[PDB]
Order: C-alpha cells, then structure tokens, then sequence
DNA sequence: GCCCTGGAGAATCCCGGTGCCGAGGCCGCTCAATTGGTCGTAGACAGCTCTAGCACCGCTTAAACGCACGTACGCGCTGTCCCCCGCGTTTTAACCGCCAAGGGGATTACTCCCTAGTCTCCAGGCACGTGTCAGATATATACATCC
DNA sequence: GGATGTATATATCTGACACGTGCCTGGAGACTAGGGAGTAATCCCCTTGGCGGTTAAAACGCGGGGGACAGCGCGTACGTGCGTTTAAGCGGTGCTAGAGCTGTCTACGACCAATTGAGCGGCCTCGGCACCGGGATTCTCCAGGGC
C-alpha cells in the first residue's frame, strides 16, 4: 500500500 | 467565537501525495467529519481497556491494542509500524 | 410506421443515467410540507433549519435506494424481473426491522 | 534564557498537531491520568489513515480529468476498496451516489 | 393544520429511486408500501431528534440534533457538521 | 413393518429438539477445534473450562438463527428443501458478506 | 503435539440436530460443507479478538471474561459468565 | 450529637441500594460532578425493571407446575412480550432454548 | 478479597410479588448481568448528554431525557411515573 | 402494568 | 422458411467560445501551545503460596457409520390471459426573484445555592455451616395418534 | 382395528436452596470554601409569510407484446430402518506452571507563572468548471436473399  | 477544525492539516498533507491537485469545501467537511469519527472510536476503545486492567492511566500499549482491535487487515500493520517510528524519533531527541 | 423501442429498453438507459448522477430524486417542497406535519404531533409551534431538512432528505433517499437493491435481490432469487410486496417483507424481516 | 521554541509535530516528523490531541484527550473524560506517548502515536494514525483516503481520492479524480476533489470522488475511492469498505461500512456520505452496476440477468 | 402530504411522493419520485437501486420491472402495488416504511422511518428519526432539541430548552430544531439522532440508531452521515 | 411415511419423524424431532435446552455437539471434538484454531495467533495457550463453554453457547445460537433465516429463504420461492444458495442470499441480506 | 484436521469432528447428525430446533424439514446433500465454513468463519473471528484481549493483560490463560468482551464488541451480549 | 442513621433508599422508598449507585457513578468516569437526584431516579428505575422482569417470570414458572425459576422461563418471558423483546433484542441468554413455532407450509 | 452482586435486593423484590417462588443460582446471575447491562447503557447515555450541551453535572433531568431514549412505548411512561414520584418523596422528607 |  | 445484411432515425460523444463565482493567497493579532520547577502518588519489580489446568488409564454403553429400498419432491416444457411499458396531449403546482417584520438564538454581569473534601463511628452486607425438601428417577397403567 | 408413542400415579433419595452468625469495610452525619449554574437585559441574524410569471414535471388515456402463473410427467436424491464399530463420558491419581496478593521505592504526570509564534477571521482576484451549439460517430429495429 502506502508508507509503511 | 472562532472555531476549530482540520483544514490546515488536511491541505499539508494532500500537498504531499498529489502537488498539483485541490479539494472543495463539501469534500473538507467530510474530511473533518471522518478524523472526528476515527479519533472518537480509538479514544473510547482506550478507555474501556484501561478500565477492564484496573489502571487510572492511558499510554501507548493501549492505543496499540486500540488500533489492533479496529481497524481491519493490512491497515492495522501499517499503521502499528507508523506509529512505532514516530514514538521513537519523538523520543530519540 | 412511427419508430418505438422494443418494451425493456428505455429502462436500462435511465439505470445507467441515474446511477451516474448524484442529485435529489424527489421535489423539496412536497418533503418539507410532509416533514413539518410528521413533526406537528409530538410538539406544536416548532421552527426548522433548512441543513435539518436536507439532512433529512438525504438519508430518507440512501436508505431507500439501499431497501430497493436488496428488494431487487430477493425477487431475482425466486426466477421473476419483477419486483412485489412479498420482497420487501422479506427484505426488512431478514434485515432485523420487524 | 529559554532556548528557542520547538512544536511537538516538529520534534516527532509529523504534519498533525499534537498539543490539541492531548488537549482534547485531558478534557474528553477519557482516563484520569493521560501519558506522555499517547498523543505521538493517535497523531500518527490519523495521518496515515487521511493520506491514504487523500491518494485514493486523488486518482479516481486524476482518472476522468479533472483538478479538483469532489464528494463524488471519495464515495469512488472508499466503495471501490477492501480494507475502506469495512471500516466505513455504516456511513452514509451526503452527494455521494451510488457505485454502478447491473445484475447479469436482467441484461439482454 | 396540514393533512394528508404523504401523496406528495408521487409515483414518479419512486420510479427514479427504484431506476438508481437497479431495478427494471416494477407492479403495481409498490407504492403504498412504499409510502408506509418511509412514513415509520422518518417518524422515528424525528421523534429522537425533537426529544434532544426539548431537552435543551429551545423551540428551532437544528442540523446537529438530526445527526445524533441518526447516529444514534446506527446510520452516521458525513457533511452536515 | 411399521414403517412410517416420509415427512413424519421430522416433525416429532423438531417438536422434540425445540423443548429441550442442551447443547447439541460433543464437547470434545468441539475443544479439540478451538484448540487448533487458536494455535495459529498465539502458541502455549490455556483455557479455563468456561471459556470453552461459553464459545460452544454463543456458536450454537448463531447457527440456530442462521438456519431460522435459512428456512425463511427456502420458504420464499416455493420449496421444502434448503440449498447452499439460500445460506449465501441470507448471509448477504444480513451483512456478513 | 500439533493439532490437524478436526473440522471433520461436526459431524453430520449434529447439524442435523441444529437444523430440525431452527425449524428444518429436508435437508440437501451440500449443506454440511457451508456450515463447517460458517462455523470455522465464526470462530477465527472470536479467538483472534479474545486472544488480543489476553496478550494485551500480559497472561497466558485465556478467560471467561476475554470471551465475553469479545462477543461484546461485534453485538453479540451473553448474559449468565459474569 | 449524632441521631441514629437512616439509609438514603430507606428515606426514599426504595428496596434498591442509594448509596452503592452513587459511589458506581462518581467512581465510573461519566461526569466532572454528580448531583443528588440522580441516585434515586437510577434506582428507581432499575427496581421497576426488575420488579417486571421477575413477575413476568413468576407467572411463567408457575405456569407449568414448578416452584423456582430457571433460565428457560426467564427466557419465556422475555421472548413472549412485545416492548421487553425489542429493549433485549440482541441478547443470548445461556440455557435458554427456543420458541416453540413450526411454518405453517411444513405441517401436514 | 470479599465481591458484591445484586442477589440480595433481586431476592427482596421477589419476595413482594411471588411470596412463595424461589430462585436458582444461573438465575440470579443472568439477573446481575441484565441490571449490570441497563446500568451501563443509561449511565452512557446520560454522560453524552451533558457532554453535547457544554455542561458538567449528572442531575435528574439528564437520567429522564436518557430513560425516554432508551426505554421504548409504555415502559418509559412507567419509569418516569415511578422516578418522578421516588424524587419528590426524597425531597419531601 | 405493574406497581400503578 | 430461415439466417443473416444493409439503411434510417434517435441517442451519445466531441470540440470551441465564454463569463462568473468560488478556491487560494496575504495581513493584523490574540488566544492557546512552550519552557522551566516542584511534589506526591501510581505502577514497576521481586518473592511466596496454593488453586486449577494438563496428562494418563480402564471400562461401559450411547452415538456415529455403512448399506438397501422406495416414494415424495425438484425441475423442465407448454399455453393463455392480464398487467405493465412506451408515447402524445393537457393541466397543475414547483421554482426563482424580491420585500418586510418580528420571534428567538447568542453574548455579558452578577449573586447565591449546590456539590466536593475531611473525620468519626457504627450498622448493613459478605463469608461460612448446615438440615431439610423440591426435584429427578423407575415402573405400571392408559389414552391420543399414524398407516 | 392395532402397533407405536405419549400422558399419568407413586415410593424415594440425594444434592442444592434457604436460614444463622461474627465481624469488619463502606455508608452516614456535621461543617466549610469556592466555582458552576440560574436570571435579567440587549443586539441582530435567520425563519416565516406573500406575490407574480414561466416552464419543467405530473396526470390521463390507449394499444400490444412479454412475463407471471397454472398444469403435467419423469427420474434422481433424500428419508427410514438395521447390524456393526468407534470413541465420548465418567471416575480416579499425580505433578507443576502460572494466577493472585503483599511491601518498597523510584520515575512520571499533574499544577502554576511568563512568553511568544501558530492558526483564525477578513478582503481580493483570476482560472477551473458549467453551459451552448454544431458535427461526427454509435446503437437499435425492421425489410430482403438464398443457403
């Protein structure tokens, strides 16, 4: 997904 | 009277993801309308589990578990990583 | 010989024209009139803002359509097009409302 | 001599405030006694959860040309997920419509 | 006094409801049941928010008493405050 | 022979088992299961004997009101027996899926 | 010892059993795998609720009150544990 | 000098403690400060409640030629109402079976 | 460590409309829970009420407007009945 | 009812 | 007689000019977030006790398993008649724009009554023992019910 | 009519419900200091009521094609009963991990006074989006041909  | 909302954030943070894109004012409210929402059930969550333990005090451990209980799937590791990392540069300096 | 669409046809274009917009599918004045005479019995002489009345009017609409989708499922499950009373009693019994 | 202010946001890397979250968690009756950490980790999952909605919303509004986000868009990115799916699966969001589809039979 | 507006939602009005929910063939009594569930549900969500209003002493009901009253019964709406 | 016709021992077990106010599966196959389920999230696990009994009433509830719904369905388009298909248009209807 | 392959211990005469107190008359010949599935579904959704309830106490036994917290949190109140 | 000590539920009426609800709410974290009304409404209504539950019970019990009350008549109880079912509506009550009803299609 | 529970009172109030009818045990524990479980609910409600109005005291006015919310039809008539004339007979004395 |  | 095989009218898509209203940036300034110290209690940590959860073995019988046979039920094919869809004309009331008046929501000062906080003391509610009765069990009628 | 399953009367017997009791922790009585809530006065924003013209939307009527519903036949899948095999339930022993309580003391969060920069309210303007018109492409339904 995003920013992890 | 003045008010207070989450416009300013919520502006900062869409300048990062998306440079060249804007939001209207129908689109902020809901916005605003859905950090209240998320902020109100974590909180209460907190609070139950520090009530069930017998504990007058709310940390860290118990938004973890706050967050481990709502929130579904792959959003829960995300989130629990974020959190770690801030909570540790926070407290590096 | 004047030119009709074969019955069925005009039904499926206004599925895909309103399924794509996003306004109000019932006139204000009718559901202001009707809102203030619901309202009439349990105080009298009261005074409403027009956001309560949108409020109103827009969740009066999503749990309508929501009603009519699953309407619609109950009657396709019993090999029929056509929606009857029978499906949304079965609808709103299995949903917990009666 | 006081050395030169810092936010919290600042000192955590965050772009949400810190000291009105732990400002409303003290006033929200909540717990009697409110930690020092508390506050860093809630601001860290509200942002993460906004930007997530925000990068959605930013491509379905990128996808049909246009600039700018509208209540549309967002109905779009939450409906059209997994995870959004079940965590607003209650909410009802005003000029919002409805994802498009049709059952198989009832097409010709 | 006013009587009778629940012939204000004419048979149109449900037409295109029905038309957005997906639906293609319709009979002939849908309508009144129609009429009946939308006349329970709205007197329920304004009972609730009229309680809240009298509770504060006021005589206006606002936007805000009708988003607890609804989120009260389990259907939160977003964009009125 | 006696033997009966088909159809009517079915309504002496449902006016039977609709009286009765005791669990209905075996207590240890049903242990064994939770046992295996829960050694996935966490391993060295114990339960008190009141944990188990309190997860075999709350699933036995469930399936009784799932299979009430069930029936319901069945009913609706002209049948006597329930199929899969009705299971997944309650589970629908209801929210699960 | 690990644990394999106890779904198979629902056996067929106690959904059977379920079935005929729900109000059942005939029964098909698939329905047994469906409700192995939903029971399965069911209980991973419990345990795991529960078994955070346990961790987060610092604890390696599993409660009463665990279980009931858990049912709690999806609308699901029991009455008669506590 | 001190007169001899009256209970606050004695003073009221009551048969439901005042006292106990008093501490349960300034101790359970509701409100900055607890009036004096309060108490006395709260146990009002909950012995009302009760005082329901356990006569419809009663009846119930004594219906089918027992003296104590057991979970199923409890559950009768509840069940048979049409204002008690909808306020316990969500609720499972252990050891307590079923409503007997069979469709009226399936009978012979 | 000594506990309470609601057994005593629960056996009070059956002793004044079934003089001869006893209780088990499982019983009086679903009777705990269900007073335990509208404790919590009115409780809740009444706190959220005094929170939207920007005040910070529980009175009776609170616990009625919760008791017409929560309670459905002719329960809540009777409940306000009784709590109306229990306070009056509090303040009288 | 009850207690009327 | 059938399976295509092109035209025609309506619906949908695409492109250029326009003007207007809302989104985005700039400036005072004031209330809320920061920095530095102090104190009294909540929670971390080590040690001891004893409840209750896990492991094992033998046996008696209730429940699960496997195979056969026949009948009730699900499902596919036909035909008919009522009811809902598509379209053109007439009639009704929603909607937009502008004005005027008064009820009711929002803000400020102030003064008194209601609730939090302490100390003492004494009676109500909990843990512990127990003796008896409501309830469960076994067996012989005896009447309601299915093929 | 008769096999099978269901309702009923009686000795009895064991474990669970109701009653007694010593005592100790939580509730009751009297007094006080300070902040929360009740009350009167005032300003102006937002709700209610009214009038006229126009044009989009609702109501009424009619022909006919497609879908709901009833009826009949056949073949497979599910229910009922019986002999054989598997493991659930019950009672009893023995060992130890881990839950639950107690005493010490240290690090962490509440509280208060000063200082200042981040965020809210108020004008201003230009570019993104809504609306209009014409032309190019697409979708549907009925008429004909020979395989």
């Amino acid at each position: 997904r995003s920013r992890t | 009277s003045r008010k207070e909302s989450y416009s300013v954030y919520v502006y900062k943070v869409l300048k990062q993801v998306h440079p060249d894109t804007g939001i209207s004012s129908k689109a902020m409210g809901i916005m605003n309308s859905f950090v209240n929402d998320i902020f109100e059930r974590i909180a209460g969550e907190a609070s139950r589990l520090a009530h069930y333990n017998k504990r007058s005090t709310i940390t860290s451990r118990e938004i973890q578990t706050a967050v481990r209980l709502l929130l579904p799937g792959e959003l829960a590791k995300h989130a629990v990583s974020e959190g770690t990392k801030a909570v540790t540069k926070y407290t590096s300096s | 010989k004047p030119h009709r669409y074969r019955p069925g046809t005009v039904a499926l274009r206004e599925i895909r024209r309103y399924q794509k917009s996003t306004e109000l599918l019932i006139r204000k004045l009718p559901f202001q009139r009707l809102v203030r005479e619901i309202a009439q019995d349990f105080k009298t002489d009261l005074r409403f803002q027009s956001s309560a009345v949108m409020a109103l009017q827009e969740a009066s609409e999503a749990y309508l359509v929501g009603l009519f989708e699953d309407t619609n499922l109950c009657a396709i499950h019993a090999k029929r097009v056509t929606i009857m009373p029978k499906d949304i009693q079965l609808a709103r019994r299995i949903r917990g409302e009666r | 001599a006081r050395a030169k202010a810092k936010t919290r946001s600042s000192r955590a890397g965050l772009q949400f405030p810190v000291g009105r979250v732990h400002r409303l968690l003290r006033k929200g009756n909540y717990a009697e006694r409110v930690g020092a950490g508390a506050p860093v980790y809630l601001a860290a999952v509200l942002e993460y959860l906004t930007a997530e909605i925000l990068e959605l919303a930013g491509n379905a509004a990128r996808d049909n040309k246009k600039t700018r986000i509208i209540p549309r868009h967002l109905q779009l990115a939450i409906r059209n997920d997994e995870e959004l799916n079940k965590l607003l699966g209650k909410v009802t969001i005003a000029q919002g419509g409805v994802l498009p589809n049709i059952q198989a039979v009832l097409l010709p | 006094v006013l009587r009778d507006n629940i012939q204000g939602i004419t048979k149109p009005a449900i037409r295109r409801l029905a038309r957005r929910g997906g639906v293609k063939r319709i009979s002939g009594l849908i309508y009144e049941e129609t009429r009946g569930v939308l006349k329970v549900f709205l007197e329920n969500v304004i009972r609730d928010a009229v309680t809240y209003t009298e509770h504060a002493k006021r005589k206006t009901v606002t936007a805000m008493d009708v988003v607890y009253a609804l989120k009260r019964q389990g259907r939160t709406l977003y964009g009125f405050g």
